[PDB]
Parts: structure tokens; C-alpha cells; sequence
């Protein structure tokens, strides 16, 4: 039963590391997009506050 | 990604001085007196370290840090999130070891939950509560017979550094297997290896099917140890108010064990002294009694209007050289509805549970006992009181008379009856059967240095020859006149048969 | 006023600087504003007026680690 | 609203608030902090620090407060309701009803918490015995009318049960009302087990609860609330005193009052005194106790429970109250464990009113002789521990038998003890108990064994039990 | 062995790691534009490993 | 980098001002050039304001003025870790002090301030660790990979027990050992421990050849004593993390605590209890939680704890008590009675003293010995004034057995041949259990008490009694 | 009258035993042993020739 619990823990760790390894899948893409798609003057208008 | 244009004007301040887990936050106006300050991630740090804005001085906010303060530097920005400290509550906390912030630390995965309860709240009230009636069967015959604990009772376990306080608490937690009660074990300031050993003990006996562990180890910050018992108390409040499914029934009864409120008070004293608050006795802050009481008045027994649930508190206090007259021991003794005194002198003298029945008190009393236990425990308590009285003439005064010698010897047999091995709880039917055997002169022939063995073998007898007697006793343990002729027979008969077949 | 600051990720010229300071007519007209280059914001904007911060940065929109993390 | 200030500092349960310099609140004034829920937090001023800044004790959580919050001064100290509207209700330190009943209306009189005690010339020196329903309390340490009486013991000896039993007895068998001050009251002892135990019918449709007032300064309350709850109950009882009625006041614990004072003084930054206690311990205790006096108009007569840790009577909490007592009832755990649940030790239970000129010559003679025979038995029980009673005795058998019979006869079943035992309660008049002990003292009880004296009323009940057994 | 399969599944970028990250970046950074004024080269070079 | 200026010098606490954007971190290390080419490596503890930090000297700081420049290293105190640290003697800063050359730059440097192992890493596996000492192996058995401590006063044998443990177990380790001499007095340490560790040979390699030694001795200022334990723990954690078993001996943890107390007094913190730091519990947790054995590797710790005066209620030993798997208490009364392994059996406990872990007979024998000694302790007041004659026959037999047990716990040590003129004696745990079972059974009742003093197992007592005859 | 009032029972020398002249240690081992025997027999020095 403890081995089954440890297997479930390893599955949860893999699920968490899927997002942890998705740090490079999102951060670099967002940086490149902000360098290219955002370009300059992409500050919108903070009229609400 | 779910952002609602992000227009929130969060109040911010700057860290002007960070010391020993305490940070001065400079201008952080409109902050509530116990908010969570965020410390947003910065260069070289990808996580947010939360703090508790305790000291709201003029033009200064002193906040204790719930984590490592080494990464917090002077000039760092802090945002005053409007939320107070809250922890996840519900069914998903069962079987999980979490830190006082609710984050799982056993590595088994994220906590599944839908409700967050604040760790700080007012006690259930005045008209909310009800008289304590349902017993908490600890499985220890001494406690369950002489210092009973009921559902909704604050029972202190006070003792020396190594006397069995954690053992008593763990045995009590283990005994609530099919009793329909959710146990919570808050580890405050304990070493992480000890908490791991406790969790392993609970897993060995299958107690983690219904147990939540909220541990703040010694290496963690004093802020985490300070909110360590209030978290977990929130979980017990949610269990006692909303209920939780367990073995197919909606359990609304909780048993919370603060394994060190002495260490909790030490952590709060460290917090207060680092905040430069005025000291009191033994350098403790003035509001250290207000602290524990605020924690311990939340353990209630609600009436049927408010759900009928209950939260049972088992504070644990470690005294130095059996000095129960210190500040924190006196505070917790005054707050609680009963005390369990454990002595190292009794522990070394063979009395393994180490119950000091003479000074241990249960203010609920017979209301926290089954009617069978009430019937079979009054004579036991009276005889033990007589033995404690005239035990002075027992070491070297040997002549005495027939009456004094008989009372001394009966007290010795009853005291030997109360000795229990660890991790071997006794069911209430077994306890009342053994106490009926002892209190009705059925043990007057078997000598003293066999009594415990006798008890064990008797229970084995009742577990093999006559299980129906145990079932009969357990079925009618609640009637006012417990020793009915149906139950008095087949129990006296069982005792006589066992005494005949077994030479003792 | 003295604590008012505008912080983006990209470096600003005078035109967008004065355009941003024009928008702050909501608080005190032409508020005393300091700018910081801060290239780690990964786009967006941070507006600190007095003791209040509007964090419109895309890093804040991504909330650092994704909600899945 | 005389003045409105702002909160400057929030340190635990201590609030520093800045007020206009010409409208600073007074020393014991009450200041209300309005919260965003329709309720308010009432703090009590304690000091005036410099120019318009006041330090106040919170009397509340202060977990919802921020700096700069509006604070409305009330101009006067905490005002609590007085009158028949408070009869049959449960209050807190602020006078707000904490039971399920509706709020107290604005037509009732509200009196300030802090009031000067009666003057020296108003003291009624005429000592009068207050009839309690307890045999041992009547005989050994009689209850003085208009005086202050204390109960001392460990934990679980029976102080709270005794207090609520006097409430029930003096409300049922007598017309005297009662006011209860749950200082540091446990939420199990106060929210239950006293409300239910005061649902005991008086005559047909009125319970003891309906004729009593309760003010619970609970344990989870901040130290200021537990400090001023006693004065709140005193203010509530002083209305009934001023009406000419002889009012009864039960302070359920004294050492918690001392602890609350010590915590309040430590939180305010006052210099510690003695073993870390408050410098104003004697003054605070005097301010509480000196309002409980017998005046020409009425009389507040009080019983105050005191818990001595272990056997330490030299701690500041029992030491500061000894000067204010007219009688002490010393509860013992040894007597309690001997199933004598009213575990009063007849020895070491004194009273100033136990004088032949006050309680009469017969009462004094009976009490003194009972104490003498019990003192003799205190040595004779040791003597017979090894040398059996039948072996040798020069009148020692008779005096041992009489002493055992009277120490069992001191035990009395309580009305509020039906939950613990099931035996119905008994009330004995002060005349009947002294008459019964006089009858039992010289013969007339030597033939009845020491089993019919266990839980009885007067000696007539012991007899009726004996000839009921011999049928 | 079970975690090896999850690691191999997560090693694919566009299958389960790049598409979700790109969609989240499009939804958060701008008004739901996967490319907008760029991000074409970063679609396959998001992981850069 | 980040050059600042010294503002104040109070004791070993140096308050230095830095530029606003270049303030050192909380546990960062800052060097004062001090002249002559040798620096003083202070360690920051607090940040006070606009670039103002407070640091602990880690050195003499007795001849440096205000206004001196301070160079921020930008990183905490880094000490070398690896096989290069085996057979070497180090400082608080990781600088070798022996005659050997300096540690090369290729050796990995690790910060001395690391997070303790998490909850998932903890290893609860426990088994008997035989030491050869009767009272230790019977009453408070050692745990392999578990934390044990030897409390004691001043003149009791703490260092002698540590030396005997090293002489008994460090020749067979299956791993490495680390010795942290925190306030060790430098005579009974490197002058003696290092000399005896180079004399013990393990398969043509000395014990010292597989031992790291880090010495924050008593002569050092409070900072060196305050961080030397963490330095030694950082050096041991490398061998633990790579799977090697570690035998960790830290001598006088109380010296660590006392150094922390002196620093806190100089740091302006508000004291708690008897002049101790407010952060005593957190400091104890920071040092002690890094000592725990984990799943990757095991550390078998054996700490010594000094007790001020003889007060076991002092905050420092009291904080140590809850961090242990086995506790040994040394009493001055037993030591003055010439029972030099002066372990109090009633005040010494162990976690593995369980019939499932150590054995049914071992548990029964230990519990009966403790029960007999507790009965003796209860009857001490009777014996003191009335004498032995008033006791009952069973009580007389119990007291005689207890006196024989008290004398029998004394054992000659290999390192204690100078004091007692007897050869060192090693007694296995099985022989200890059998001998005490025979003593409790009734054998040896005819033997006088003096034949149980400084012997091995029961066969040695029998042989001595037959020789006397 | 024991003016050099050396408490031989509790006075120790952790080092310096090896730093002793071999003559002194050779003639002082027996002295220390017999002083220990005398201290052991001190409690028994209350019998009227019952031990000889
Ligand atoms: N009934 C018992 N029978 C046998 N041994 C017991 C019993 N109760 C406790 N022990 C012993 O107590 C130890 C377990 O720790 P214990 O429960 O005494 O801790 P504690 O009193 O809470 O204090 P701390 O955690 O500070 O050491 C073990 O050595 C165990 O053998
Ligand atoms: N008159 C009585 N009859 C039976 N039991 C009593 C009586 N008085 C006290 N007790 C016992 O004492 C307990 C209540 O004690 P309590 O008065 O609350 O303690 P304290 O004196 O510390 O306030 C009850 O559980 C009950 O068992
Ligand atoms: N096993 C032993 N045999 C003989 N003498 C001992 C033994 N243990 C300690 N001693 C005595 O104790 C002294 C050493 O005490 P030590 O352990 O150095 O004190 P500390 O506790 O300060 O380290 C020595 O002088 C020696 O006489
Ligand atoms: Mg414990
Ligand atoms: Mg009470
Ligand atoms: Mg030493």
C-alpha cells in the first residue's frame, strides 16, 4: 500500500514537473513574442486605475 | 489567463530592515493587523515569501516572515494582500502531512480541496455549545477509567521531557479507528525525524486513513511555529461544523493534539522579543495566556442546533524538572478542563503509562464515560485513593493490621492492573470486564507480579472462548443500571471459568 | 508624488515617456515620475502612485509560475 | 460623539489612538472602533500619552483593524445595563447580551463600570449570618451577610459546583437574587453546565436562571475584558443593592482576575512588580473588593472562588485577596476523592463571623466541639493505622466513630449534582444543621452505622433512612 | 519505468507542451492572437533544447 | 564588489554602511582587508536600514578602527567539500590550519547555510549500534543513523566517553567520520584526538585518513564558535548526500549555544530566560535538523552537551533534549563516587529501547534494571537516616541489587588507563544483557559489591571473586 | 590537621600523568591504590575489631 502511495506520489511529481518543465516552453516564447509581437508602445491604457 | 484586466491597486511598502525573520515594512498603510504580506518575487527569486504584519507601529509595519528571510533584502517591495491566513479544509486533508500554511510536505501530491478556513476565529459561542456526554475512548485503562476524556473536552497532557506524552497522544489517536472520529496531530517545534517517525507509526496501524498532520519543525521559522496550532484547529473546526465523510458515515467529531504548546509558547516568545514587545514573566509576552486560550476555547461540543459536532483538544506541555508551577504550564493548566500528569519516577518504576492519578484531574468526570465504566470505576477510584492515602505504611511498616494490609494489597493489584504496553489499546468492553473482575474480588487470589499477565490472558480468553460476552457488554454499555442479570451472568461465569481453567 | 514611478521592460524614449506622464492626469496631472528600464518584466507596465501599485506587466499576467505549476 | 480620532498604533491588544488636543478622552473612557460589518470594537482607555494620544486595551480581537481607522469617544466609561432587564440574561464585559435573546433596549438605565465604593460612614458593622444550604459551610465557616467569602482548592475540587449550588439554593429556598461574574470563565463551565444547571424550577414556572444575572468574561477574551468583567458584574449588582435588596455576587474565579491584570500591565509597558506581576495588584484587588460591602440601604454579599496551584497560598493571587475575606472555605482533593463531593476541610476553614456573640452560643459550641473531635481524629486515624481500634482505646473508639460519622455527615447532595450522581438535592437550614450536629455529637447516633450519614440532610433524614432500612 | 513514459510524453513540445503554452501566452499577453506581430519563429523554438 | 565602510565596532559585531543598491544579503560574507594581506571574514546577520548591516567578526576584531573599507564577497561563507577534506583540519571558514597545503580551487565550495532535509527525505530506519559500553548499550542504546547526545556537567566524563566511542567504533566505519570541536578546549582535541586518530590503523590507513576535523575551539571569538558547527555539517553533508555513512562527533553543542548567546547580546536583541538569545530554538533547529540521516545516506551523530553548573533545566540543554534519538545523562554525584562512566540510568533514555527493535530480553533486562534503580532512588531517604535494617527483606534485596548494578555500570576504558590502572575493556551488547540478567536473577548476591567495580561482563566479576575467594 | 588538604577522591589530573618522573609514578601507583583502599575502608572503620 505504501508502494502504491509512492507510485501515486511519483505520478503527481511527474504532473508537477510537466508544468515545471513548461517554464522554458512558455517563458522564452513570451519573451520572444514581447520582443516581436508586442514591439513598442504595448502599454494599453490604464484608465480604470 | 483569467486576468480581469488586472486593475487592482495593491498597497505596497518597502523593506527597510530585515533581521531574524522579522522585517520592518516602512509605509504600508491600510494594512490589517494580521494580513498576509506577499514579498513578490524579484531578481534571483522565483517564489513569494509570505509574512504576518503583526506589529502596526506608526510609520512602520513589523512583519514576521513565514519562511526563509535570507532572500529578503532591504529595499524589497512588499504588497499587502487583503487576505488573512487561511488553510485548506475538508475531505482531502485526511492522510496528508501539511505545513501550517496548508502546503503538503509528504510529497504525495497537491491537496484536493474547495474550502479555505481562516486559522484565527472566535470560539463557537455561548448558546452554541452543549454538555460533554460522549466519551473519547483513549484505549488506556487508566485514562479511560480515572481521568476520562469526552468529546469537546480540553484535556492537557503535562509531563517531563521523556515520560510518554506523545505515546499517550498517539495511542489515543490509534484507538479512534472505528470510533467515527477524525484525529489531527499538530507537531510544533518537533524535529522532522520525530514527525516522520510519528507518521510512520500512524501508517503502520492504519491510523492515517483518518488523521491529518500539521507539522512545523524546529528548523522552520518561528512564524510558522506560531500559526502551527491555529492551522489544524481550523481543520478540526471544519470537521466539527461541516463534517467529513469517513468509512461511509459523516463524522463531525475531531480530536486535535498539540504535541508541544511549550514549544509554541517558546516560538511566540521569540516572535515577541524580536518584535521588541515588552516581556512578562520568564521573558514571555503579556498576551501568551491570551494566545493559548484563544487556541483552546475553540475546542467545543456544539448542540444539535449547530450541528452536534465536537472538537476535542489534547494539549501537550513539557515541564522542566517537574515544575508545573511555571508560567506556560500554569496557563495551560488553568485553561484546560482537565490535566494528565506524567511522572518519570512512576515511568521508571514499571508504571508504563506513568499516570499520576493522585494529581491528574478530569473536570468532566463521569459524563465523559460510558455507564458501564461509571459503574465499574467508582470503586476503583475509591480504592486507589485509599491506597494513595495509606501507602506511607507500605515500604517498611509490615505488621499494620488486616484492614490496612488488605487495602494496600488491593491498591497494589489495581495499580498493576493499570500498566499497559505501548501501541496496545484496550476496547471499552475489555476495560469494563477487567475492572469488573478486579473490583468484585475476583483477583484477590492471583498474586501481584502476574496481574497484568492475568489481564492479558483474560482478554485473550474473552477473545477466543467468549466473544459473545464482549458483544453483549458493548451492546448495553449505555444503560443506567449496567450490571443487569443478563450481563452480570456470563461475565461472572466467564471470570469463574477462566480462573478454573487457568492456574493463577 | 515622490514615490510615483513607471516601470516597463523595454527602454523608453522621450515621446512615450511624456505620453505616459500625460495619462497620469487622473492622479495629480503631471506627476513627478521616475522610469526604470527593468528588462525582466517581459513586457507590460508597472505604475506606482504613492503607496499603490498597478501591476499590468505580462509577468504578473502569467503570475510567475503558471497556475498549473 | 464628543470626539473622533484616528488609530496610530495596533500592537496586539493595545491601541494607540490620536485625538484632538481639546477633546482627548478621559482615563477610563470607552472608545468605539466601527468595523465594516455593522458592529464595533470597544476599547478602554488606560493612559493619556502626550498630546492627544491615548493608549487603550482592546477588549477584542483587533484582527480587522488598520492604522488611521476612525475612533469615536463615548465621553464616559463603559456603560452596562442595570435593572430588571438584566435579570435572566447573560452578558459580557461590554454589557451586550451574548445569549440568543434580543438586544437590550435603549430605554433601560446604563451605568458606568467604574464607581467609587461606599464611604466609611456607610458601612454597616452589624454582622449577620447569611443562611447557606450547605451543612459544613453553615457550621464551620458561616457565610457573612455583606461580607466577602472565598473558596480555595486545586483543580476539580468542586468550587464551581459549590458556587452554582449556592446560587440554586439561595434562589430557590430564599428570595435572594444573584449576579455571577465569570472572570476567565471556561466556555464549558459557563456556556454550559451553569445555564443548564440554572434551569432548575423555583416554584412552578420560574427557573434559577430567570432570577439571576450572568456576565461572562470568557477565557478567549483579551485580558482587558477579563479584567473588567468583575466590575461589570459589580455594576449590575449595585443596582439591586441600591434598591434595598440584599444581593448575592459570585465571582467564579479570583486568580484569573489577577492574571488578567498582570497581562494588561505587561502589555501596557508598566514596570513589573514582585515575580513579574502588576504594580497595581493591591489597588486593583481593593477596587474590586471594596464595592462588596454591607451598607445601610442594601448589601452585596459575595462568594469568590480562588484556585491555589498545588498548595501555594503565597502566590500573589491568593495573597492579595486574603485581606478582603470574612471567611475561607478550604477545599481538599483528598476529601473529594473519598467521595465526599462537598470536599470542605472542616479544619483550616475559618470565619470571622464564627463568634458566640453573632451566630449564637449553641452554634459556636457545636462548631468548636466538632472541630475538636475532628482534630483528635486526625491523630487517632494515624494511631489506628497500625494498632487496630479494637486492640486498645480509652474512649478513642467512641470519638473515632463520632468523628467518622460527622465527617461523613458533612457531605450533602447538591441540587446541581444530580447530573454527577442522581441523588436529589437537599437544603438544610442553619438552625437544623447545628441542631443535627448537636444531636449527633452526644449520643443518639452511636447505634446508626457510618453508612446512613453519607448523603443526607438533617439528622431526621439519617434517622428516617435507618428505620427505613430496618423494616 | 512509469515516470519514463511521462517524461517521454512531455519531451514532445508541440504535442502537449508548446500548444498550451502558446495559447496561454496569446490569451494573456494580447487579445487572443497566437502570432499577432511575431512569435512565428518562437513557435518551434520555444523550448530551444 | 560593493565596497562599504565600517561605522561601529561593538565587541565582535561590526556595523558597516553600504551603498543603497549594493547592500549585502542576510547571511552574506564580507571581508575587512585588515592589512598585511590577510582578511577578516565577517558574516552578516541583519540589515538595519539605508545600507547599514551588522556582521559577526569570525575573528579577533581587536585592532581595527572605524572607517575601514569592507569588501562584500557577494556570497555566504563557502567551505570546501569532497575527498580533499579527508585527513585535514579546518577552520570556521574552511581554511586548513594543519601543516599541509591549501585546498585547491578545483575543489567544490559549498555555503555553510543550507536548508535542512525535507520531510520526504527523512529516514526512520533504526537498529542497534553496538558501542562496547555496558551502560550505553543497555540503558540508552545507540541508533545507527540516529542522533544521540551525552549531557554532563564539568568534571564528569564527557570527553572520555567521546574518546572511548571513537576508539571503539571509528576503526570500523564503512564510511567516513567528521569531528566538530566546537569549544573543545584544544588540548583534549587536536592535541589528543588528532594524535590518537593518527595512531589507530585501519588496513594500513589511519582513522584520521578518513576523518574530517573542524575546530572552533574555546580560544576563538564567538563568531567562529557560532559558525564552525555549520561548517562541519556542510562538510559532512557532502559525504551523506553521495551515500557514504558518516560518524559525526560534535563536542559541546553548548559552546555553540553560548557563542550564539554572546553574539545576540552584542547584537542588541532582547534576552530570554537566563541571558539567552530570543532565537535559541530556531538556532538549535537550524544546526540540529541538518544532522538528521536521510534516504541517500546516514549520519550517526554523537554530540556532547555541556550543562552549566549542574542545572539540567538550563535553556540550552533543554532545547537540545528534544532533538535526539538517544539521551545519556552524566551526573556529578555518580562521578564523585568513582563510578567514572557516570551515566544516570534513570535519566538516560533511548528511542530504540523497544522489544521489537533491540530484542525482548534486552528490553526486559533494561526495564528491570531501571525499575530496581528507581526503587533504590525511592528508598534513598529511608536508607539515609534509618539505615538498611528497617527495610523489608524484598526491599533489602532490591537495594543490594541496585548498589551492585550501580557499581557494575562502571567500566574500564581503553583511553582511561592513566586514571584507573586497569586495561581497557570492551563488552558486547549481548554479553551486557546476559550479565545483567544473571545479576538480576540472583547470581552474584553472595559476591560483595566491590567486585562489581570496573569490570567487564559477569564472568570477569566471577573470576575476580574466585581469585579473592 | 591535614594542612595540604588534598581531596584525593575528587582531585584529578587529566594530563600530566604521562608528564611525571618515572620514579615518582613507580612509587606513587601503590600509594594511590592504597589510599583508594583506605578510602573504601573508611566507611568500615566503625567496628570493634570485627574486620581484621
Ligand atoms: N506505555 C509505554 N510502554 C513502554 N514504553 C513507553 C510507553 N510510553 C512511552 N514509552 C517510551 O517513551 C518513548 C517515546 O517517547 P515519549 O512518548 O515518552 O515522548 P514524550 O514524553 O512526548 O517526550 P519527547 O517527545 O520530548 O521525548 C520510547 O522510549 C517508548 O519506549
Ligand atoms: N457536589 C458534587 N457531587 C458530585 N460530584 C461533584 C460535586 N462537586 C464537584 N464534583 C466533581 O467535580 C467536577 C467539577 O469540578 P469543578 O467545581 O468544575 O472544579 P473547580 O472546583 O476547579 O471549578 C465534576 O466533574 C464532578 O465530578
Ligand atoms: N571512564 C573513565 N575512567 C576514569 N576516569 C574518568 C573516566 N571518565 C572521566 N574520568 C575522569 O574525568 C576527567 C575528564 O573529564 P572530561 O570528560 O574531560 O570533562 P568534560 O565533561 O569537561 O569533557 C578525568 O580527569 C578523569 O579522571
Ligand atoms: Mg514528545
Ligand atoms: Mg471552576
Ligand atoms: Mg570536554
Amino acid at each position: 500500500a505504501q508502494a502504491e502511495q509512492e507510485r501515486i506520489r511519483m505520478l503527481s511529481e511527474a504532473k508537477s514537473q510537466i508544468a515545471d518543465l513548461v517554464t522554458l516552453t512558455a517563458s522564452r516564447v513570451l519573451g520572444a513574442e514581447l520582443q516581436a509581437r508586442g514591439h513598442d508602445a504595448l502599454i494599453a491604457e490604464s484608465l480604470a486605475a | 489567463s483569467g486576468v480581469d484586466l488586472q486593475p487592482r491597486q495593491v498597497n505596497v511598502g518597502t523593506v527597510i530592515a530585515v533581521g531574524d525573520g522579522v522585517a520592518r515594512l516602512s509605509g504600508l498603510d491600510q494594512v490589517v493587523a494580521s494580513e498576509i504580506v506577499e514579498f513578490p518575487p524579484k531578481a534571483g527569486r522565483n517564489e513569494s515569501i509570505y509574512g504576518i504584519a503583526l506589529n502596526l507601529e506608526q510609520d512602520s509595519v513589523a512583519a514576521i516572515i513565514l519562511g526563509d528571510d535570507e532572500t529578503i533584502e532591504e529595499g524589497d517591495m512588499v504588497t499587502s494582500t487583503g487576505r488573512v491566513i487561511s488553510v485548506p479544509v475538508g475531505q482531502g486533508l485526511l492522510g496528508r502531512v501539511v505545513n501550517p500554511l496548508g502546503q503538503p510536505i509528504d510529497g504525495k501530491g497537491p491537496i484536493v480541496y474547495e474550502k479555505t478556513r481562516p486559522i484565527e476565529r472566535i470560539a463557537p459561542g455561548v448558546i452554541t455549545r452543549k454538555s460533554v456526554d460522549t466519551p473519547v475512548q483513549t484505549g488506556i485503562i487508566a485514562i479511560d477509567a480515572l481521568i476520562p476524556i469526552g468529546r469537546g473536552q480540553r484535556e492537557l497532557i503535562i509531563g517531563d521531557r521523556q515520560t510518554g506524552k506523545t505515546a499517550v497522544a498517539i495511542d489515543t489517536i490509534l484507538n479512534q479507528k472505528g470510533q467515527g472520529m477524525v484525529c489531527i496531530y499538530v507537531a510544533i517545534g518537533q524535529r522532522r525525524a520525530q514527525v516522520a517517525q510519528v507518521v510512520g507509526t500512524l501508517e503502520r496501524f492504519g491510523a492515517m486513513e483518518y488523521t491529518i498532520v500539521v507539522s512545523a519543525t524546529a528548523s522552520e521559522s518561528a512564524a510558522l511555529q506560531y500559526i502551527a496550532p491555529y492551522a489544524g484547529c481550523a481543520m478540526g473546526e471544519e470537521i466539527m461544523e461541516n463534517g467529513v465523510m469517513l468509512n461511509g458515515q459523516l463524522v463531525k467529531d475531531a480530536l486535535i493534539v498539540y504535541d508541544d504548546l511549550s514549544k509554541h509558547a517558546v516560538a511566540y516568545r521569540q516572535v515577541s522579543l524580536l518584535l521588541r514587545r515588552p516581556p512578562g514573566r520568564e521573558a514571555y509576552p503579556g498576551d501568551v495566556f491570551y494566545l493559548h486560550s484563544r487556541l483552546l476555547e475553540r475546542a467545543a461540543r456544539l448542540n444539535e442546533e449547530y450541528g452536534g459536532g465536537s472538537l476535542t483538544a489534547l494539549p501537550v506541555i513539557e515541564t522542566q524538572a517537574n515544575d508545573v508551577s511555571a508560567y506556560i504550564p500554569t496557563n495551560v493548566i488553568s485553561i484546560t478542563d482537565g490535566q494528565i500528569y506524567l511522572e518519570s519516577d512512576l515511568f521508571n518504576a514499571g508504571q508504563r503509562p506513568a499516570l499520576n492519578v493522585g494529581i491528574s484531574v478530569s473536570r468532566v468526570g463521569g459524563a465523559a464515560q460510558t455507564r458501564a465504566m461509571r459503574a465499574v470505576a467508582g470503586k476503583l477510584k475509591g480504592e486507589l485513593a485509599q491506597f494513595r492515602d495509606l501507602a506511607a505504611f507500605a515500604q517498611f511498616a509490615s505488621d499494620l493490621d488486616a484492614t490496612t494490609k488488605a487495602q494496600i494489597e488491593r491498591g497494589q493489584r489495581l495499580q498493576e492492573l493499570l500498566k499497559q504496553p505501548q501501541y496496545q489499546p484496550l476496547p471499552v468492553e475489555d476495560q469494563v470486564a477487567v475492572l469488573y473482575a478486579a473490583t468484585n474480588n475476583y483477583l484477590d487470589d492471583v498474586p501481584v507480579p502476574l496481574i497484568t499477565k492475568w489481564r492479558d490472558d483474560f482478554l485473550a480468553f474473552l477473545r477466543t472462548a467468549h466473544p459473545e460476552v464482549r458483544k453483549l457488554i458493548y451492546d448495553n454499555r449505555l444503560d443506567r443500571k449496567f450490571p443487569t442479570p443478563e450481563v452480570k451472568e456470563a461475565l461472572e461465569a466467564a471470570i469463574k471459568e477462566f480462573k478454573a481453567t487457568s492456574n493463577y | 508624488a515622490v514615490d510615483a514611478s513607471v516601470t516597463s521592460a523595454i527602454e523608453l524614449s522621450a515621446e512615450q515617456k511624456e505620453r505616459i506622464t500625460r495619462e497620469l492626469q487622473q492622479r495629480y496631472g503631471d506627476v513627478h515620475v521616475t522610469y526604470h528600464v527593468d528588462p525582466t518584466l517581459i513586457g507590460g507596465l508597472i505604475i506606482r502612485v504613492g503607496d499603490q501599485v498597478l501591476d499590468n506587466s505580462l509577468r504578473a499576467r502569467l503570475s510567475a509560475i503558471q497556475r498549473v505549476l | 460623539m464628543p470626539a473622533k480620532g484616528v488609530i496610530q498604533e495596533i500592537i496586539g491588544v493595545v491601541i494607540r489612538a490620536k485625538f484632538p488636543e481639546d477633546e482627548v478622552p478621559e482615563i477610563y473612557n470607552a472608545i468605539e472602533i466601527p468595523l465594516g460589518n455593522g458592529d464595533r470594537l470597544v476599547c478602554e482607555v488606560q493612559q493619556q500619552l502626550g498630546n492627544g494620544v491615548v493608549k487603550a486595551v482592546a477588549m477584542g480581537s483587533t484582527d480587522g483593524l488598520r492604522r488611521g481607522l476612525e475612533v469615536i469617544d463615548t465621553g464616559r466609561p463603559i456603560a452596562v445595563p442595570v435593572g430588571p432587564a438584566t435579570l435572566g440574561r447573560v452578558f459580557n464585559v461590554l454589557g451586550d447580551p451574548i445569549d440568543g435573546m434580543g438586544p437590550i433596549g435603549p430605554e433601560v438605565e446604563r451605568r458606568p463600570i467604574h464607581r467609587d465604593p461606599p464611604s466609611f460612614e456607610e458601612q454597616n458593622t452589624q454582622a449577620q449570618i447569611f443562611e447557606t444550604g450547605i451543612k459544613v459551610i453553615d457550621l464551620i465557616a458561616p457565610f457573612t451577610r455583606g461580607g466577602k467569602t472565598a473558596i480555595f482548592g486545586g483543580a476539580g475540587v468542586g468550587k464551581t459546583v459549590v458556587i452554582q449550588e449556592l446560587i440554586a439554593n439561595i434562589a430557590k429556598e430564599q428570595s435572594g437574587f444573584s449576579v455571577f461574574a465569570g472572570v476567565g470563565e471556561r466556555s464549558r463551565e459557563g456556556n454550559d453546565l451553569i445555564h443548564e444547571m440554572k434551569e432548575a424550577r423555583i416554584d412552578e414556572n420560574t427557573t434559577v436562571f430567570d432570577k439571576t444575572v450572568m456576565v461572562f468574561g470568557q477565557m478567549n477574551e483579551p485580558p482587558g475584558a477579563r479584567l473588567r468583567v468583575g466590575l461589570t458584574a459589580l455594576t449590575m449588582a449595585e443596582y439591586f443593592r441600591d434598591e434595598g435588596r440584599d444581593i448575592l455576587l459570585f465571582i467564579d474565579n479570583i486568580f484569573r482576575f489577577v492574571q488578567a491584570g498582570s497581562e494588561v500591565s505587561s502589555l501596557l509597558g508598566r514596570m513589573p512588580s514582585q515575580v513579574g506581576y502588576q504594580p497595581t495588584l493591591g489597588t486593583e484587588m481593593g477596587e474590586l473588593q471594596e464595592r462588596i460591602t454591607s451598607t445601610k440601604r442594601g448589601s452585596i454579599t459575595s462568594m469568590q472562588a480562588v484556585y491555589v496551584p498545588a498548595d501555594d497560598y503565597t502566590d500573589p493571587a491568593p495573597a492579595t485577596v486574603f485581606s478582603h475575606l470574612d471567611a475561607t472555605i478550604s477545599l481538599e482533593r483528598s476529601i473529594a476523592e473519598r467521595a465526599i463531593f462537598p470536599a470542605v476541610d472542616p479544619l483550616a476553614s475559618t470565619s470571622r463571623i464564627l463568634d458566640p456573640n453573632i451566630v449564637g452560643e449553641e452554634h459556636y459550641r457545636v462548631a468548636q466541639e466538632v472541630k475538636r473531635v475532628l482534630q483528635r481524629y486526625k491523630d487517632l486515624k494515624d494511631i489506628i493505622a497500625i494498632l487496630g481500634m479494637e486492640e486498645l482505646s480509652d474512649e478513642d473508639k467512641l470519638t473515632v466513630q463520632r468523628a467518622r460519622k460527622i465527617e461523613l455527615f458533612f457531605s450533602q447532595p447538591f441540587t446541581v449534582a444530580q447530573q454527577f450522581t442522581g441523588r436529589p438535592g437537599k437544603y438544610v437550614p442553619v438552625k437544623k444543621t447545628v441542631e443535627s450536629f448537636a444531636r449527633l455529637l452526644n449520643g443518639e447516633g452511636d447505634h446508626i452505622p457510618e453508612s446512613f450519614f453519607y448523603m443526607q440532610g438533617d439528622f431526621d433524614d439519617v434517622l428516617a433512612a435507618y428505620e427505613a432500612s430496618q423494616k
